[PDB]
């Protein structure tokens, strides 16, 4: 462990440590480069858009895990969209006080951001305020296909289903203008925009194709771009109209766009070769049962639920230089629609020319935190060198840290022996797995892999209720069955301010997208050689024989009723609830200790 | 308990032929005497004497011993019977939707719920020329939150000063406001309809009274239309 | 060298359509062979044949299909019991005696109520399929068996369409109670059988419902010293009786066939109900001491009888209910091993995975399993291993261990033991297995390796089946051959060549549609020295998914989560081509059904997950046979009732 306190230099240099190991016969030094603390701060607001005027009452989490110097503070500061910053408070994480709006404040998206006293890095939580009020319905589009063909013969439809709050069907009349946005600024199709009758909440708008193809008729133009569609719908009694629209349908030739990226630029001669293709869409949203090939080797698979198809490729032992293609030949398209992408693996180059691979093989999908994975420690090499060695030693890097290592032994004669690992929550988004063994006191082979956890929670939270429907001003009960000593926040959200601004909340999605980028490593998979293993897994090496790993340059790598009786509703918030429970309460046999909360 | 005879006379007839015969001579007959009833006993004299030299001695076991005694032995007792008989408490209508249909990849057909109050499963198995094919099931459940229902009684004789009893239902939580009114037709002389708000606790029921009475003879139709929270309910009454 | 695999299921059908296989390998010049089933023991009377191109465009494999129609076997005075799978050509003339079967098809019986009261219908209608899953068109004639064993109603009717709609069986006025059963079969030809079960129960209306609502349903160590039992009771949907008075009377049976119980005329207790519920409390091992039984290791396995009158206030009415048996049990969990084939390969890890299933099958997750090893190698020499933990995970129950076995295994001896944290090490559920090494002569060995085993494979993607070998002669081995099996029918077959210098290479299926509820894959190759040939073969059995031929979808429009009695609705059927769609709407209060690709599998022929003790084990353990120059069969083809599991 090193204190912070020591470090004092300022940070637009670099600050390295020697690691010195002495003792019997054993001097070993390794310098490492430095990092600040890692802290992850999250601010919850309670709706994403405010009024002039009205509070806005915020919440900031922490990730937070063990020292002893306890005191830093988290600054928390409010920003106008012009970026004059207006308040900064040391707040406590316990109970803090909001933050009232002026009544003449500028109207666009502000900034929370909330940092560590000392801390370079920041969080940011956006939210609009502008003058609105409640929209009353809300509106679902659904286009018809992702992508938008940039040179095709097919009309694009986008249908509207507009619903209200309480869930009845909406009777009106919409308006849909279409247009093609490059970049940051739109640029329309007046010839275009139509009107529909929406009937019990259904109606769609048409884009005829060449009412498209007569306004840009240059294709250049329409490179990489976005089409939208601004839907304004108005009811039959011309009451309340909401502006909805369907953005991001991309203008590309091709529905998919695969990326290497996730599978390692190295393999082994002899070995076959686990192959992590990425299909993604044109956004970068992954792609599902999208059926890739790679006709070189015969081989095919299927993306799953991430995006990803892992294909084996079954290797020529005298090559140093694999060229792959993989095509994505999904069912009921045409041959000339379908994405494409090379690549080349450079051979993993052996201490000396001796031949002695490993390959540590993790083949298995969605991994929770709770399963077994099998990991096969496969070798390959001179059957005396092979005759020579015993153990494994493997270890797990989590969040640029070693969070486990231990050893796997090999009795004589194995070529494959494979562990059992547990899968702790404490792995979660992912975790790499490096490995390796030594023979002759004098050379290490290496291998490492980099397996995708599925980003669950660590613990659980689950509000429960019945489900059904309530009255205005009726009593509630709800269950918070969630992890024992957690400290439960909890707000309530109108579904016209929720579904408004869909875009600034956090969810658990967002969280690990944080952490994920944390870790050190730079590819995901083995190296060049055993040195360029340890390099790419966000590692260092040494050795009593003088083999080090390369300098890490920098922290970032490459008859009516009376009116005396009838009480009226006048009680209409927005969010309510701002509560904050601590369950204390006993825990069952599973975990989970539950507290029934009434409101 | 089980004071010291129910203990010795049950085990006696434990694994006797003629258990059966012990078992139904002490039941509760207050109006015949022990004799007056074994005479109309035909099974022989064996049973005979089972029956009397049980029924004896519980006339006798009935004068001096407690009602929170004597119902334990007729727990007691209940091992002399033969064993338990196959019944069940709950009547389950006749299955509707029973019947095949071609379906040429798209079919929608329409019917009736019935009027009662439970969930429904429907199930489907598609068989084909390429195989069979089990659908997930769907449920149907109707359930009304509050609900009445009245207890129509079957033969009301002309000139009757008729109670029509009802009783609303609420499942939910929350106690809730109600009120009920009645279809008067021109037979039916009831004692425009005004509506006077009384009103359930939560998961409880609360009684409905009408009255009426009949002068034409019949069959007449009465609407109890519940009208609460979510909406009204017409509930049409044959009486 | 110049051999040859010709592979058949194990068991001829009577109708079916069955696939053999043929693959000759060592050849140049291409030639053609006739595969034909003659008849037995004379070769005279020839059933069917076929003609195979054996050419080196087919990589020298190719498949006849032969068919063993009804109309050609002599029945009435015998069934035939054996014919003869006789293939000749030019270069091979062998022949095998095989056995035959009848049991074509499968007949599901389908009644929409499981219980019926007097003066009530039964519907019946029964989904008919041969064994090629298809709707058979044969004539069924249903039988009606009561209580007593009678034949009180034998119907029978056609078949155009695979759903035999049956006219409904009316319960009489006065019927006799009890289990009856429905016993479906084809009037010719075959011994396919159905059997569905129902209940004729008297219907009779209490003044209030009582029911009996334990702690938990069974009883071990813990409920063995206080057991809570809740007793409730109310007249309609919500009308609950406000006071009662109960008396609660307990005994120990046998088990629930044998219908004598042995009261325990102490433990008669008498509480007072107050607005629907009492709870009671029964300490057991104190009111057991009467008939002695003095442990949890006695009374195991038997039961425990719970009679409760409750008896009204108000009214004075006194509505009785009983428990027919909680059982009481020694240890709350029962062990097995999901997908563990009891053979091992040497030198290559061996994979167990063993479930928790708790004594009323549940899968209890959480569970704390220790696995004790010993190999005791071909010296007769026991060496013992390390222990290993693991934890029983929650979503199917099955925890997860590897053993690295030394090179010279012959017998591992293994017993599995929970670590359950608060039980005795005499309440904690044990059990013991032993496995036994594939042998051949110049140990020579294959072990194929599914990828993904944790997930159910998806119709239309790829298995990717990673193939090892760990033989003395690596180089001489040539060509990877295997087979796909679904339903006891080889569907696919093929070869991969090695790659030359490769120690091991992965092989690409495709799974389709064939191979819909399980299939299983047999993978062989040929390590010829100078003495005859030999194959060298596993297999393992796998797990696809559930996906039927043209997904039928049911709708109800509006869908709500609340209808009106008397709402009119529509059911929104769609398939994905022309089906005959048959429509149950079912009241489920009666439940307290429709599993078929558990029991559609039963024509899969050969059990566990793979394996075998030598080469022929391989094939026969499978669902298959051959006939080769390398090895022989020499399977016994007895009765073998085996229990493996296979899933979670
Ligand atoms: C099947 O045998 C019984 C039936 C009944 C039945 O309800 O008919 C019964 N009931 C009963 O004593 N009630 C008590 C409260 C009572 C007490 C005093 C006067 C009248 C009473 O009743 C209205 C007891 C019975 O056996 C007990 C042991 C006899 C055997 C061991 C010889
Ligand atoms: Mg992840």
């Amino acid at each position: 462990e090193i204190p912070a306190k020591e470090v004092s230099t300022d940070s637009r240099q670099n600050q390295y440590v020697v690691v010195q190991v002495t003792g019997p016969q054993v001097r070993l030094e390794k310098v490492v480069l430095l990092s600040y603390q890692s802290s992850f701060l999250f601010i919850q607001t309670d709706k994403g858009i405010y009024t002039p005027g009205s509070p806005v009452l915020y919440r900031v989490f922490s990730m937070d895990h063990n020292t002893s110097k306890m005191n830093k503070t988290v600054i928390v500061e409010f920003q106008t969209p012009e970026g004059i910053l207006v308040s900064s408070n040391s707040v406590d994480l316990n109970f803090f006080w909001p933050y009232n709006l002026p009544d003449l404040v500028s109207l666009g998206t502000w900034r929370i951001v909330a940092k560590y006293e000392h801390s370079p890095e920041n969080y940011t939580a956006y939210f609009d305020v502008r003058k609105y009020v409640l929209p009353s319905f809300e509106v679902r589009l659904q286009p018809s296909e992702k992508f938008f063909y940039i040179d095709g013969n097919e009309n694009f439809h986008v249908s509207i289903t507009a619903r209200y709050l309480y869930g009845e069907e909406v009777e009106g009349v919409a308006f849909v203008l279409f247009g093609v946005k490059i970049d940051d600024a739109k640029k329309s199709i007046p010839d275009s925009l139509t009107r529909i009758p929406i009937i019990d909440g259904d109606g769609k708008a048409t884009l005829k194709r060449d009412t498209f193809r007569s306004r840009f008729p240059n294709l250049n133009e329409l490179v990489g771009h976005t089409l939208y569609a601004s839907v304004t719908v108005m009811t039959e009694s011309g009451s309340d109209m909401v502006v909805t629209e369907q953005s991001g349908i991309h203008i590309v030739a091709s529905p998919y766009q695969i990326h290497f990226t996730k599978t390692p630029k190295y393999f082994k001669p002899g070995m076959p070769y686990e192959l992590t293709v990425y299909v993604t869409n044109p956004d970068g949203s992954p792609a599902a049962h999208v059926p890739v090939v790679s006709e070189a080797f015969h081989s095919m698979g299927t993306t799953l639920s991430d995006g990803t198809a892992k294909l084996i490729l079954n290797i020529p032992l005298n090559a140093q230089s694999l060229p792959i293609t993989v095509r994505t030949n999904h069912g009921d398209l045409p041959r000339e629609r379908q994405a494409t992408k090379s690549m080349t693996a450079i051979a993993y180059q052996t201490q000396g020319g001796s031949g002695n691979y490993l390959h540590v093989a993790i083949t298995s999908t969605e991994i929770k935190p709770g399963d077994n994975l099998p990991v096969n420690f496969n070798v390959k090499g001179n059957a005396n060198s092979l005759k020579q060695i015993k153990y494994f030693t493997y270890l797990i890097l989590n969040k640029g840290k070693i969070f486990k290592v231990g050893r796997q032994p090999r009795r004589d004669g194995q070529n494959l022996v494979t562990m059992n690992l547990h899968i702790t929550p404490d792995l979660i988004p992912s975790f790499r797995f490096v490995a390796y063994y030594q023979v002759g006191n004098n050379e290490i082979v290496a291998d490492s892999v980099w397996v995708d956890v599925k980003d669950t929670c660590m613990g659980t939270l689950v509000v429960k209720g019945d489900n059904l429907i309530q009255m205005p001003g009726a009593a509630m009960k709800i269950k918070l069955e969630g992890d024992p000593g957690a400290r439960v926040g909890l707000v309530a959200v109108d579904k016209a301010v929720y579904v408004l601004n869909d875009k600034y909340k956090i969810s658990q999605a967002k969280i690990w997208d944080t952490i994920e980028k944390s870790d050190f490593g730079c590819t995901a998979g083995s190296g060049q050689n055993n040195l360029g293993v340890f390099e790419d897994a966000g590692l260092a090496l040494t050795t009593s024989t003088n083999l080090n790993t390369k300098q890490r340059s920098a922290a970032k790598c490459p008859g009516f009723i009376a009116d005396s009786d009838i009480i009226s509703r006048s009680d209409f918030p927005k969010s309510w609830l701002w509560l904050t429970k601590d369950l204390t309460e006993e825990p069952n046999s599973q975990g989970i200790s539950s507290k029934t909360m009434s409101f | 308990t089980l004071q010291k005879k129910i203990e010795e006379i049950a085990a006696k007839y434990k694994h006797s032929v003629v258990k059966k015969c012990c078992y139904d001579g002490a039941c509760v007959n207050n109006d015949e005497t022990c004799e007056q009833r074994a005479a109309r006993i035909s099974l022989g004299p064996r049973c005979i004497k089972a029956f009397t030299e049980c029924c004896v001695v519980a006339s006798q076991l009935r004068a001096n011993i407690s009602h929170k005694d004597m119902q334990l032995g007729r727990l007691h007792m209940k091992t002399l019977l033969p064993v338990s008989k196959p019944e069940i408490r709950s009547y389950f209508p006749e299955s509707w939707l029973w019947e095949v249909h071609l379906v040429p990849r798209r079919k929608q057909l329409q019917f009736a719920l019935p009027d009662s109050l439970t969930t429904w499963e429907i199930q489907g198995v598609g068989i084909s020329n390429t195989g069979i094919c089990v659908a997930d099931t769907v449920k149907a459940k109707v359930f009304k939150d509050v609900f009445l229902e009245m207890n129509i009684p079957y033969s009301v004789v002309r000139g009757e000063q008729i109670q029509l009893k009802g009783t609303v239902y609420n499942y939910r939580t929350s106690g809730m406001q109600f009120c009920v009114k009645m279809s008067a037709v021109e037979g039916i002389c009831t004692s425009s309809s005004k509506c006077v708000r009384q009103k359930v606790e939560g998961s409880s029921s609360h009684l409905v009274t009408f009255t009426v009475l009949p002068l034409e003879i019949g069959l007449h139709n009465i609407n109890f239309s519940l009208e609460t929270w979510f909406g009204k309910e017409i509930l049409v009454k044959t009486l | 060298e110049q051999t040859y695999v010709i592979s058949a299921p194990k068991i001829f059908r009577v109708g079916a359509s069955e696939n053999i296989v043929i693959q000759v390998y060592g050849y140049t010049e291409a030639f053609d062979a006739t595969i034909s089933i003659k008849s037995y023991p004379d070769k005279k009377f020839s059933y069917s044949s076929g003609h195979v191109h054996l050419s080196s465009e087919n990589k020298f494999q190719n498949s006849a299909i032969l068919t063993i129609q009804p109309k050609q076997l002599p029945g009435g005075q015998n069934p035939v019991s054996y014919v003869y799978l006789e293939v000749v050509s030019k270069h091979f003339s062998k022949s095998k005696r095989m056995p035959i079967t009848y049991d074509n098809g499968f007949l599901f019986i389908h009644t929409d109520k499981p219980v019926y009261t007097p003066d009530q219908s039964v519907k019946v209608r029964v989904y008919s399929l041969n064994d090629d899953l298809k709707p058979a068109k044969r004539e069924t004639v249903l039988t009606f068996i009561d209580p007593e064993g009678s034949e009180v109603d034998m119907v029978e009717e056609i078949d155009h369409i695979g759903i035999i709609s049956f006219p409904d069986f009316k319960i009489p006025s006065n019927p006799r109670y009890g289990m009856w059963t429905i016993k479906a079969k084809y009037k010719e030809d075959f011994s396919t059988t159905g059997t569905a079960y129902f209940e004729v129960k008297e219907y009779v209306l209490p003044h209030f419902s009582v029911s009996i609502e334990p702690e938990y349903n069974f009883i071990g160590y813990k409920n063995f010293k206080n057991f809570e039992i809740t007793i409730k009771a109310r007249y309609f949907y919500n009308k609950v009786v406000t006071e009662a008075d109960v008396y609660i009377t307990f005994g120990i049976r046998e088990d629930l066939k044998d219908d004598q119980k042995e009261m325990m005329q102490t433990a008669m207790q008498n509480t007072m109900l107050i607005n629907g519920i009492a709870q009671v409390t029964f300490d057991s091992e104190t009111a057991v001491k009467e008939l002695s039984y003095y442990s949890l290791e006695d009374l195991n396995n038997k039961y425990l009888y719970i009679a409760v009158t409750v008896i009204e206030s108000t009214g004075g009415f006194s509505e009785e209910a009983e428990i027919p048996g909680i059982k009481y049990v020694l240890s709350p969990y029962k062990l097995n091993l999901v997908a563990t084939p009891l053979f091992l390969k040497p030198g290559i890890p061996y994979p167990i995975k063993v479930q928790v299933k708790d004594s009323l099958d549940q899968l209890v997750g959480g569970v704390p399993v220790t696995l004790n090893a010993q190999t005791i190698d071909v010296n007769q020499e026991t060496s013992d291993l390390d222990p290993s933990k693991s934890v029983t995970r929650v979503d199917d129950g099955v925890a997860s261990f590897v053993l690295n076995l030394p090179s010279g295994v012959t017998v591992l001896e293994f017993n599995v033991k929970t670590d359950a944290p608060d039980l005795p090490e005499e309440n904690q559920a044990r059990e013991g297995y032993r496995a036994i090494a594939y042998s051949s002569l110049s140990q020579s060995y294959l072990y194929i390796d599914w990828t993904d085993n944790h997930k159910a494979l998806l119709v239309g993607e790829h298995l990717n089946i990673i193939v090892t070998p760990k033989s003395p002669y690596i180089d001489k081995i040539t060509h990877y051959n295997y087979l796909i099996l679904s339903k006891g029918k080889i569907i696919h077959f093929g070869t991969r060549e090695k790659f030359s210098d490769a120690s091991y290479q992965s092989i690409n299926i495709p799974v389709t549609q064939n191979m819909v509820p399980s299939s299983r894959l047999l993978v062989y190759y040929i390590v010829t020295g100078e003495q005859t040939a030999e194959l060298v073969s596993d297999s393992v059995w796998l797990n696809i998914e559930e996906k039927c031929g043209n997904q039928l979808q049911v709708h109800l429009s509006p869908d709500a989560d609340a209808y009106s009695p008397g709402q009119t609705v529509s059911l929104n059927m769609a398939t994905g081509m022309d089906s005959w769609v048959a429509l149950a709407a079912v009241d489920s209060a009666v439940y307290g059904l429709e599993r078929v690709f558990q029991f559609l599998e039963k024509s899969d022929l050969g059990c566990g997950a793979g394996g075998g003790l030598n080469n022929a084990n391989v094939f026969h353990l499978a669902g298959l046979t051959f006939l080769t120059n390398a090895n022989a069969d020499d399977s016994q083809e007895n009765d073998e009732p085996c229990k493996e599991i296979l899933r979670p």
